[PDB]
RNA sequence: UAAGGUGAUAUGAACCGUUAUAACCGGCGAUUUCCGAAUGGGGAAACCCAGUGUGUUUCGACACACUAUCAUUAACUGAAUCCAUAGGUUAAUGAGGCGAACCGGGGGAACUGAAACAUCUAAGUACCCCGAGGAAAAGAAAUCAACCGAGAUUCCCCCAGUAGCGGCGAGCGAACGGGGAGCAGCCCAGAGCCUGAAUCAGUGUGUGUGUUAGUGGAAGCGUCUGGAAAGGCGCGCGAUACAGGGUGACAGCCCCGUACACAAAAAUGCACAUGCUGUGAGCUCGAUGAGUAGGGCGGGACACGUGGUAUCCUGUCUGAAUAUGGGGGGACCAUCCUCCAAGGCUAAAUACUCCUGACUGACCGAUAGUGAACCAGUACCGUGAGGGAAAGGCGAAAAGAAC
RNA sequence: AGGACCGAACCGACUAAUGUUGAAAAAUUAGCGGAUGACUUGUGGCUGGGGGUGAAAGGCCAAUCAAACCGGGAGAUAGCU
RNA sequence: CGAAGGUGUGCUGUGAGGCAUGCUGGAGGUAUCAGAAGUGCGAAUGCUGACAUAAGUAACGAUAAAGCGGGUGAAAAGCCCGCUCGCCGGAAGACCAAGGGUUCCUGUCCAACGUUAAUCGGGGCAGGGUGAGUCGACCCCUAAGGCGAGGCCGAAAGGCGUAGUCGAUGGGAAACAGGUUAAUAUUCCUGUACUUGGUGUUACUGCGAAGGGGGGACGGAGAAGGCUAUGUUGGCCGGGCG
RNA sequence: UACGGUGCUGAAGCAACAAAUGCCCUGCUUCCAGGAAAAGCCUCUAAGCAUCAGGUAACAUCAAAUCGUACCCCAAACCG
């Protein structure tokens, strides 16, 4: 399975955001994930002649790579790595470190 | 271009014609071989 | 002046074509290298 | 084409010698002659087309033997 | 739906399967091609579901 | 009869165009894109079954596809089939 | 298996799904237009035209199925002619075509070398054709050897560039014998005794194992340079796991993995076991392959070119003996030794790679390596067979340049 | 009537000039021969490489012909450059 | 805290060479001592790519020929409109077959293509456009010729060929006038028609073939005669009196 | 009258002569060099069917499917 997921909470290894915590929006199949409040690019579009025209410089966020973060204890407070254990049938993940299932 | 230049670098090389120099270039090589007799 | 290719439909067909080219031994080893070094036109059919 | 039916005898090849051994490829032909074949027990003529030793083993074994060979090994006559 | 397809007899995957061609496919296919039909995705769910009907169809009938 | 699952089948598209306008508007005919292996009797029966109108004769032609390109990379589109429905003189659609 | 998906260029729109009937992966099914052996007739491939039968509560039109040829078998018919054969019709079974190499067989060059060339060589090669299998072929002594013995076939290393063959030129070139790989023997020509006795073949079932999806899978932080750290420095931990790949520079400990330990509802390959069917064990006695061996003529294969030439094959003409017999032992005769032809089957060692998986390289890195790193047998050229290219790399991320 | 006469279409190609890296891998312009015949032309078919076809020139057989083109033997061979 | 590579400088060895370093570059390089070579290019009328040279030179493709006004446009010798002028008129007009295959028509763009410019185009992009009982094909029939069940023949592949089956360039049913679209028309519309089959009813009734006969069924040349298409002139009708 | 045209209305609409290489003519005359085939078409019957089927005539009704159809075509679209 996959180790850092949809609406997970992760903080960042590497890289421009080294330290800063955020929440996974989405996780591209590329091996990536968009994170909120992270990878801030300053994109700029055109105002296209069709539906609604912003214009400006869109502050967005970019994809980070999945192995740039790691999901955030917040019981120890740091970052820490995922494995997985089965509970009652459920292939549940769990914190290394303490052995917590998420 | 590219493909038309190279077939049509490719036009002359296998000819026949004995008047004409390389197959087409018109020259007077007859009578100058035919006088050298 | 009258160049060597006079075109004709019916011709090139009943003498390249593919009903023609398997019509016999010879033809149909021809069709056997024209899909052996995979070509994507065999015969002359359209 | 010129085989015996029942000897099954093919044209063969081979060279033309000469006196200073040059060598040519001939080919042998078999003595194939289309004779027709009285048989008693059907009462009939078979007409086969035999090499001049296929009459030679069709006098000793019989022209009744030879048929059941051509019947058994699919030669049709 | 695909269980609930396996449980009716064969008229009556006659009907709903004349039913999908008639009111579905066919409807969606003019509306489609006539600048109206916002909604897509109709056009793919009706034509599997066509598929799912033949296919019972095809194994509740003998074999 | 024509089976109705084959006679759905075969129309497919009303064509919009200014010759197929002046068509209905002045002439009863509708100028619909049919299937490529549609006949004129499966046209008609269709038209008549499927619009719930009464068909006068159907005329069928073939439009042949283009060969466009996107960048340097040709392609034909697809040969379809255009019929003209001439309805009698009651109709609406 | 699953929290994300609706293949790519290629974004959008419209949606599906999040604890299970989204999607993805696998087993088995269903559908599978038209052309193509193409098979109902035809044809300029991807089209034209049917016949026959069954059914169609608008059966004035539709839908479905069958209809090729040949071989074999059977049934019913059936001439010249009486019986009968030929023929005809129908049914059942099989075949047909494609495919890279390997294999057996039918045909079979020449350039070249001989410092010319004809015998010879190249070479039974190239090529053409037929056929078959996962291998084929060969094979169970009418074989060698040599007065001792060996014991089917095939492959490898010697023998040995030897003996020989050779316009005795150019060249061709063994066997005996030795060492290994592998090892397996049988059946019919024929009756009685006796039966299912080993034997395999076809199938069911059970077990074991493998393939086709998968699951878990250790262990790190601080600080400095830097755009970014995996780098420097400092201190820790894993290791049956430091194979490899990615991650913003060079990561055992970030990610995927690797070692290791497990997993199959279903379909299967192999190996045992077992049920049924077919098949036949074993004993006594008898038989023990005729236009054949051999011969004459012509040719070919044997390393051996007709030579003193044994041996094998046969196109032609002939032609035995048949266990008190016959073949061979390199002209040939005698003595001695050895073997039993004219019927057939047979695993392994062996040869090859269209194709799949894993791994490896003192192989190449874009004028190289495939012709082809890129929508390449393409564009293009040629009536045609056929010929046949060029063309990779922004960045870490499009943040690919609002105004 | 005519392998009759003059002469357009049509078939040809005698002379000259131009052209000869052409407008054209054989033409243009001005004259020229045949022009009811052994003529000319369209569409289809047949003949194939030591082979075809030839009112014969060794001509023609896809701008190639004292032996076509393609592929292969094949890296033929080259006492020569 | 900057590799290979690139480009300079300085030092050094008898030489092939070596070493250090500035700038570019942006991630790899490799001592020493051994090992293996696709191991060193100026020549091969060498192969491939690039770029010169002649040289801003010859040429810009029939000596049918242009001139002006206006429009559009950023720009007009070339486009559009108008008036004149010239050229073809048994063609340089019109309609097809073969062949091509969207070049047709409309809007839009001027990078490349157009031997110049281009607003234009057979160029780019998008949209549109081809309507049949009567035209042609398919279809029925056949010629030359192909293929060919059986068959005869042949080392194999295969050759020939009977029945048959294909094969037009030939034989076989039927539509004309007018109108219309930017683009189709004997196809659409208006009017007036015709042909061949199926089925049903009614009246009369001998029908029936891969069989017999007819017909289809067919040469070159020449000669007139009768016509028509078509044209010329007069009449008529409308307009002009310059 | 988006000046591009769009609708409405619309007179005469005859005769003479000339005349084809087109039509009668697949004729006629003539000449040797002696000039496709098969089907549609019309007829005759054989086997068979014979108060049925079929044939003919009139009327009605249904059907006539499929593919081509743009555009160039002595040429800037075909072969060069």
């Amino acid at each position: 399975a996959a180790k850092i997921r949809r609406d997970d909470e992760v903080i960042v290894l590497t890289g421009k955001d080294k330290g800063k915590r955020g929440k996974v929006k989405n996780v591209l199949s590329s091996g990536k994930v968009i994170v909120e409040g992270i990878n801030l690019v300053k994109k700029h579009q055109k105002p296209v002649p069709a539906l609604n025209q912003p214009g400006g410089i869109v502050e967005k966020e970019a994809a980070i790579q999945v192995s740039n973060v790691a999901i955030f204890n917040a019981a120890t407070g740091k970052a820490d790595r995922v494995g997985f254990r089965f509970e009652d049938g459920k292939k549940v993940r769990f914190f290394k470190s303490n052995s917590e299932t998420i | 271009m590219d493909i038309n230049w190279r077939h049509n670098q490719s036009t002359f090389y296998h000819f026949t014609s004995d008047h004409r120099i390389s197959g087409w270039k018109e020259t007077n090589a007859m009578y100058v071989a035919l006088n050298s007799q | 002046m009258k160049r060597t290719f006079q075109p004709s439909v019916l011709k090139r067909n009943r003498s390249h074509g593919f009903r023609a080219r398997m019509a016999t031994k010879n033809g149909r080893q021809v069709l056997a290298r024209r899909r052996a070094k995979g070509r994507a036109r065999l015969t002359v059919s359209k | 084409s010129r085989v015996c039916q029942v000897t099954g005898k093919r044209p063969v090849t081979g060279n033309n010698r000469s006196h200073a051994l040059n060598a040519t490829k001939r080919r042998f032909l078999p003595n194939l002659h289309s004779h027709r074949f009285w048989v008693e027990s059907e009462k009939r003529f078979v007409t086969l087309r035999v090499s001049a030793k296929g009459m030679r083993v069709i006098d000793k074994k019989g022209i009744d033997t030879v048929l059941a060979e051509l019947r058994a090994r699919g030669e049709k006559y | 739906m695909k269980a609930k397809e396996l449980r009716e007899k064969s008229v009556e995957e006659l009907n709903t399967e004349l039913l999908n061609l008639l009111r579905e496919q066919f409807n969606l296919r003019m509306q489609a091609a006539s600048g109206q039909l916002q909604q897509s995705h109709l056009l793919k769910q009706v034509r599997r579901d066509v598929a799912r009907v033949k296919t019972l169809l095809n194994e509740k009938a003998g074999a | 009869m024509i089976r109705e699952e084959r006679l759905l089948k075969v129309l497919r598209a009303p064509h919009v165009s200014e010759k197929a306008s002046t068509a209905m508007e002045k002439s009863n005919t509708i100028v619909l894109k049919v299937a490529k292996d549609a006949t004129k009797a499966e046209i008609k029966a269709a038209v008549q079954k499927l619009f719930e109108v009464e068909v006068e004769v159907v005329n069928t032609l073939v439009v042949k596809g283009k060969v466009k390109r996107h960048g340097q990379r040709i392609g034909r589109r697809s040969d379809w089939k255009k019929a003209y429905v001439t309805l009698k003189e009651g109709q609406n659609l």
